[PDB]
């Protein structure tokens, strides 16, 4: 078939603890956020704390895998 | 109670120009006032000045000091021409004084 | 409010200070250019001779270039007419103005990208995590129609939809054309479109280097024997008494 | 032109050496970096205080700025 | 005895250590170019057009 | 005269400046940026005439004939790098130039000092209309930002602004006006250096001790010339390590966008040299009221000279000044780096205070201090 | 008087070679002025370059 | 700029005598809901968002 | 060379520009060298005798 | 002025037709050249003619 790592090891690095915690804290606040109807807050703040720690992670193995 | 002679006694210290061998008079930025003074300066009197200045120029060129125990010390330091500059600046201002009467 | 997301720092083959561009890679992501941006993004600033012994033969500059049609003239007539491509030719512009871009893509207008990784800070590192990086608004926001979610761009909402994907295309030369990969390879495309003069600058800089380190030792030195006279001298003060 | 009438000078005798009867770097270990570190020393407490003050009023200034961007929990507890 | 033997036939006549440098000049740049040519390609093996070339020439 | 050195109307003057001139021996690296910056100015005219050779200043040619000099160009992109990171280095060796000055006391040559200001004053107009010439997006808006800063003169501000721009607006005019001006400018630098060194060789150099170096003085050749070469190639090593390996460190790259009228840069933040000033007009809230500060923030240097009051020249021997010398310049550091931030809390009210401290130790505390430490000397 | 005036010590300073005060200084001048002059003579050549 | 009926409402609701420029929002309009301005920043001339 | 080109062309012009720019201040510099000369002697005069007798 | 050979003759008339004085500038520098060669050349006849040459 085909498979481009960035999808592998982003998977492997999502298992992270800063990104397992990151996430944990992400999914806890779009639950809250989407369950109100009259709510101003927003998780970018959540998914940023979670995609800034996981592709850090995916930058140090990504291009060793590239051609 | 004295305690200018222990704040004198810590900047003269600090200053460090005594590193050099200077006294404090050496160290006067010569304005009109002291390049008067020195002209009256008794003639090895001033060539010591002219030495000790020469000397700690080599040094500071060098980027050396004098060892230790040839620094000035605080209460050897000679006053030289703080005698001779007052008269100076007094003269200065009595014809100052004079010129506006 | 102004909330954003800095790209990390990938470990490019020409980031190091000696580092020369990767021309294998510098190929293919001209072949990305070429057949997927450059149906919204001009590069007015590079010709096909440009590529010529740097990442294609001259007999291959040629025929990539004759592939395009361009207008020219006035003839005889004083009617412009068209003609294939010349070397001599730049790349060509998708559009006539930016109105007609804008036009072509809701209101928003494609950026050139001669000298993109410059204008942007971040240079490849940016332009590779925002390729790579589209996803699904977080919880609370919410994306107007036409636009994309990119945490990568300011605002994140942009008006590109995901240019590259797996094997959206396929690579002469073999290479497994993964979203990434491809994204890896644009980029460094893009770097070499923004300085073409990129490796010859590094090859000077290490001579500029080395004869740098030479010459300011040889001058030291020359400096210290002149003033060794001054240095050692020594003096005394002898009254007569 | 100055040279001959800077200064009125009496008794100074001073020695002085070809540079070539001369080393260019002499003493580096006994004399040199003796002296660089006495030099050093006397002017660190002089100069290096205000640069760690800016220092860390910059630390702090920056970590207020980004921890201002942060979200406070207590405006959507309710 | 170099030193010796450079001072007297090159650096004593002021005439002599001119030309000892238009020659120095021209032998140190025929191989300060070359080193360094060789030094920044070695670093690089692979990645320049030169390494590459190859796999589409055929003229 | 035996000697042509000496009677020849031309050496003369060379023998009198650069060969027989008598100079302190005493005088450390901080006397180097004088001929450091000489050097600066005959490299940047030279690679300025360079690169006008292909520019071209017309807002629809300008920002292309610089990327045509850069791709075309034989060396065009090194002569441009040469030159962008030229007017940096200029403004290292000038900043430090003045620290010098105000350490040692050399301002003392009130005229060496003034016309020193004066240079000063030149540069940064020559280096502003510069880099207006790219006609990139910084370019353009610094070019609006700072012509409109004339404009807080009241009554006849607007008039001289819209003068200025031979238009309503930052334009074509504008850019041919401005080049015009960056070709000429550095010439009357050029001269100016001339009647700088014509005052300074009435005294010679000062010298780090502060006093008179009259009893040991050396010819400027070949001392001199072999330290001051020396101190040329050590500066050129990271100049040209930056512009040969980061020739876009300090650039922004909002200038690699062709200038648009209608959208302004979300964070327009000038060049490295212009910051700690760029800081002190925002500290002010008012418009007038903070062009003032800007303003006096340099004219402040023309009111040094007069706020000696030290019995000594130099800052050697005087410990508290020192400090207080550290914290001015630490201070600038700040407004350095606070002119590069956006204008919020804690950014406001930390620029404020570095904003009022660097007037207040200029016009207050080293004038009071130098007054105390004279009085600690039993003077 | 001049007499009692004598140049001071400079072996902290002195090449080596003219160290001994009982060994001709000229035996070893060509080779202190070799190298000096090759340092400048190398010097020229960067700077050519 | 076109205004809706909402906007239109809330400038009528400023206080005048209590503003840097005393100007009515009926002093620089000539139709309520059209705001015609030279979008150029008053204080050093960049451009309003 | 001077051309920049095969012929008197667009980097004729602006390279002609910038000398033309440039050579008015070469002429100003030469001419206080001229002066400067000049006031080795000072004036020559239509007698063509020495006017020390008379300046 | 604009140094380009597709805006050269054009920026002139520009100057004579639309700046202010340009018209007049032009004339006081293109004839001011002249000038410059007639006193130059007068200057050079009246040195060879007296000898200010030695
Ligand atoms: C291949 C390249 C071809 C090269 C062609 C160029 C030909 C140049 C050769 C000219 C001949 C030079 C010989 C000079 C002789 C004069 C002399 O005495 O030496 C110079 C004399 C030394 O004196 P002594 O040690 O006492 O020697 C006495 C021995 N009898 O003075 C010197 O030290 C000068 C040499 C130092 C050079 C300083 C330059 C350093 C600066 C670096 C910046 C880099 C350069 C970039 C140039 C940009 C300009 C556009
Ligand atoms: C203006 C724009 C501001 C931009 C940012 C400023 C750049 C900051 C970089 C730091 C510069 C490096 C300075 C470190 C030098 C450390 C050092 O050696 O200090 C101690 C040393 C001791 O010397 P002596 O008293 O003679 O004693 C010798 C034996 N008795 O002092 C000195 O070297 C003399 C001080 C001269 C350096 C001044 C340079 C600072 C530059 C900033 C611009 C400030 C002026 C503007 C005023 C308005
Ligand atoms: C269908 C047209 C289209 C394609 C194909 C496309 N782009 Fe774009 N691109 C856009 C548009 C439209 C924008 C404008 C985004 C905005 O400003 O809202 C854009 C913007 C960008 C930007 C950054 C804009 C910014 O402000 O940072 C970059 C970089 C970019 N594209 C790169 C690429 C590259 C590389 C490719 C090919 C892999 C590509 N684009 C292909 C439409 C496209
Ligand atoms: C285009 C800018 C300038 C050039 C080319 C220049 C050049 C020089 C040169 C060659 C010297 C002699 C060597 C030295 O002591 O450094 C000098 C000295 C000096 N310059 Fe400048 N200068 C410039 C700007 C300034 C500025 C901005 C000031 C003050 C605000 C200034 C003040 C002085 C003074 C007072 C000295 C005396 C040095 C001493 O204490 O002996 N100069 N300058
Ligand atoms: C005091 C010396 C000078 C300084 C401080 C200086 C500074 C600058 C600056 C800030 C720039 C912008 C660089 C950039 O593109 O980012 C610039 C541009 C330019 N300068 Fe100068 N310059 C000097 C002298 C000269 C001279 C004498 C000429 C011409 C005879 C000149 C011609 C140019 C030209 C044509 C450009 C436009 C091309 C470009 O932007 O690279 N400069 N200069
Ligand atoms: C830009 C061109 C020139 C300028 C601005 C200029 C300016 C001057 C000035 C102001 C004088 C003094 C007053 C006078 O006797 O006229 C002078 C004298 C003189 N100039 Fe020139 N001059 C120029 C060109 C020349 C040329 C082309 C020659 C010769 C080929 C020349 C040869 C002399 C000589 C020999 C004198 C001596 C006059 C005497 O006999 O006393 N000058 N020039
Ligand atoms: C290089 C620079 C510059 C140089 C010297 C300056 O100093 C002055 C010159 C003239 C008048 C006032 C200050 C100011 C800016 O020119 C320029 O356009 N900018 N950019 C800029 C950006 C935002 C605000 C203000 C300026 C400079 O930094
Ligand atoms: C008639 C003489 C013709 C000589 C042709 C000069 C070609 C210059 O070739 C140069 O070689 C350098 C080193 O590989 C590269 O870095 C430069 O980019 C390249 O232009
Ligand atoms: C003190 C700094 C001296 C700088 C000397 C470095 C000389 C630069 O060397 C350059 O290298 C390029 C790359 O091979 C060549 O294309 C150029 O022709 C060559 O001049
Ligand atoms: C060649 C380097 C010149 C540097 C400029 C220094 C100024 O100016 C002075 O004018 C006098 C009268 O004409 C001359 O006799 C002096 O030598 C000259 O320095
Ligand atoms: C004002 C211009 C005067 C002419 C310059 C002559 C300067 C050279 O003149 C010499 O100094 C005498
Ligand atoms: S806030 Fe200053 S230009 Fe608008």
């Amino acid at each position: 078939e085909l498979v481009d790592p960035l999808t592998t090891i982003r998977e492997h690095c999502e298992q992270t603890e800063k990104c397992v915690k990151a996430r944990e804290r992400l999914e806890l606040c779009d639950a809250r956020v989407s369950s109100r109807s009259h709510t101003e807050e927003q998780c970018t703040e959540e998914l940023f704390d979670f995609l800034h720690a996981r592709d850090h992670c995916v930058a140090h193995k990504l291009f060793n895998k590239l051609k | 109670g004295r305690l200018m002679d222990r704040i004198r006694k810590w900047y003269y210290n600090a200053a460090g120009f005594n590193k050099y061998g200077l006294m404090r008079d050496d160290t006067l930025y010569e304005d009109d006032d002291v390049k008067e003074a020195l002209k009256r300066l008794p003639e090895d009197l001033y060539n010591e000045r002219m030495f000790r200045i020469k000397r700690a120029l080599d040094l500071s060129l060098k980027h050396r000091i004098l060892p230790k125990e040839q620094w000035v010390k605080y209460e050897e330091d000679k006053p030289y021409l703080e005698p001779y500059l007052k008269e100076v600046i007094r003269e200065r201002l009595e014809r100052e004084a004079w010129n506006k009467k | 409010g102004e909330l954003e997301l800095h790209p990390p720092a990938f470990p490019w083959s020409h980031g190091g200070p000696l580092s020369a561009l990767d021309h294998s890679s510098v190929r293919r992501g001209f072949q990305v250019y070429k057949q997927v941006c450059s149906a919204c993004h001009s590069m007015d600033y590079v010709a096909f001779r440009n590529l010529i012994g740097v990442t294609h033969t001259e007999a291959e500059a040629k025929a990539l270039a004759e592939e395009v049609e361009v207008q020219d003239g006035p003839d005889e007539n004083g009617e412009l007419f068209m003609r294939p491509g010349k070397i001599s030719d730049y790349f060509p512009k998708p559009y006539p103005n930016p109105e007609a871009a804008r036009a072509a893509n809701n209101g928003a207008l494609p950026p050139d990208l001669s000298y993109i990784v410059n204008a942007r800070h971040g240079g490849e590192d940016y332009v590779f995590s925002l390729l790579t990086g589209y996803c699904d608004p977080p919880a609370g926001v919410v994306v107007r129609e036409g636009l994309h979610y990119n945490p990568y761009f300011p605002g994140q909402a942009i008006g590109m939809a995901p240019p590259i994907y797996n094997e959206i295309l396929e690579y002469d030369d073999g290479t497994p054309a993964t979203m990434s990969q491809i994204a890896k390879d644009v980029c460094t495309f893009l770097r070499w479109a923004a300085e073409p003069e990129h490796d010859q600058r590094k090859r000077m800089g290490l001579k500029m280097l080395l004869i740098s380190a030479l010459l300011t030792s040889l001058l030291y030195y020359m400096k210290r024997h002149k003033w060794s006279v001054l240095k050692s001298r020594k003096m005394a003060y002898r009254p007569p008494k | 032109i100055h040279f001959g009438n800077l200064a009125r000078v009496r008794h100074i005798i001073t020695y002085s050496l070809s540079p070539f009867e001369q080393r260019a770097i002499p003493n580096i270990f006994s004399d040199a970096l003796p002296n660089v570190w006495r030099r050093f020393s006397s002017q660190v407490f002089k100069v290096a205080p205000p640069f760690l003050g800016a220092y860390l009023l910059y630390s702090w200034g920056t970590q207020e700025f980004e921890r201002l961007k942060r979200k406070n929990p207590a405006d959507y507890e309710n | 005895a170099l030193l010796r033997q450079a001072y007297s036939a090159l650096f004593r006549r002021t005439s002599t250590f001119a030309l000892t440098v238009v020659l120095g000049a021209v032998l140190f740049e025929r191989a300060f170019d070359q080193g360094a040519d060789a030094i920044f390609e070695h670093l690089n093996e692979g990645k320049l057009w030169k390494h590459i070339k190859h796999k589409y020439e055929a003229s | 005269a035996p000697n042509i050195r000496k009677s020849h109307p031309l050496l003369k003057m060379i023998n009198n400046s650069l060969i027989d001139l008598p100079a302190p021996s005493n005088i450390s690296a901080w006397w180097n940026f004088g001929s450091l910056l000489a050097v600066c100015l005959m490299t940047q005219i030279l690679t300025g005439l360079l690169l006008a050779m292909h520019y071209t200043a017309d807002t629809s040619l300008a920002f292309s004939s610089v990327a045509h000099t850069c791709r075309n160009v034989q060396y065009g992109w090194l002569i441009r790098n040469l030159h962008a990171n030229g007017a940096s280095f200029f403004f290292i060796c000038i900043f430090l130039h003045i620290g010098r000055g105000l350490y040692y006391g050399s301002y003392l040559y009130k005229e060496t000092w003034n016309t020193g200001v004066i240079l000063l004053l030149t540069l940064m107009a020559t280096a502003f209309v510069g880099y207006v010439l790219p006609w990139g997006q910084m370019s353009f808006w610094g070019a609006t930002v700072i012509t409109n800063l004339f404009s807080a003169i009241p009554y006849i501000g607007h008039t001289l602004v819209e003068w200025a721009w031979g238009g309503f607006s930052v334009d074509n005019p504008t850019l041919t006006r401005f080049f015009a001006l960056h070709f000429l400018l550095p010439f009357a630098i050029a001269g100016i250096t001339i009647i700088h060194l014509t005052f300074l060789h009435e005294s010679g150099s000062n010298n780090p001790l502060g006093i008179s170096s009259d009893s040991d003085k050396i010819p400027f050749h070949p001392y001199y010339s072999f330290k001051d070469i020396l101190g040329l190639t050590l500066m050129l090593t990271p100049f040209l390590t930056l512009a040969l390996f980061s020739p876009n460190l300090l650039g922004d790259p909002e200038n690699f966008t062709p200038a648009n009228p209608l959208v302004t840069p979300p964070h327009i933040k000038p060049e490295w040299y212009f910051l700690f000033a760029y800081a002190i007009l925002r500290s002010i809230p008012n418009k007038l009221g903070g062009v003032l500060a800007l303003a006096a923030s340099v004219l402040i240097l023309f009111l040094i000279p007069f706020l000696h009051k030290s019995k000594q020249r130099t800052m050697t021997f005087r410990p508290l000044s020192q400090t207080l010398f550290w914290l001015l310049v630490a201070n600038l550091l700040i407004l350095t780096w606070i002119g590069s931030q956006p204008v919020e809390h804690p950014f406001i009210i930390i620029g404020q205070m570095a904003s009022l401290s660097y007037f207040t130790i200029l016009l207050i505390l080293f004038p009071t201090i130098g007054t105390l430490e004279n009085k600690m000397l039993n003077y | 008087v001049h007499n009692d005036v004598t140049v001071p010590d400079f072996s902290a300073y002195r090449r080596e070679d003219v160290m001994d005060a009982t060994t001709s200084s000229q035996t070893s001048s060509e080779d202190r002025k070799g190298f000096s002059y090759l340092v400048t003579a190398t010097a020229c050549v960067a700077t050519a370059y | 700029r076109h205004r809706t009926q909402a906007e239109i409402n809330q400038e009528a609701e400023v206080d005048v005598s209590k503003l840097r420029d005393p100007q009515h929002d009926l002093d620089r309009v000539k139709k309520p809901e059209w705001v015609i301005l030279v979008g150029v920043c008053t204080h050093l001339g960049c451009v309003p968002i």
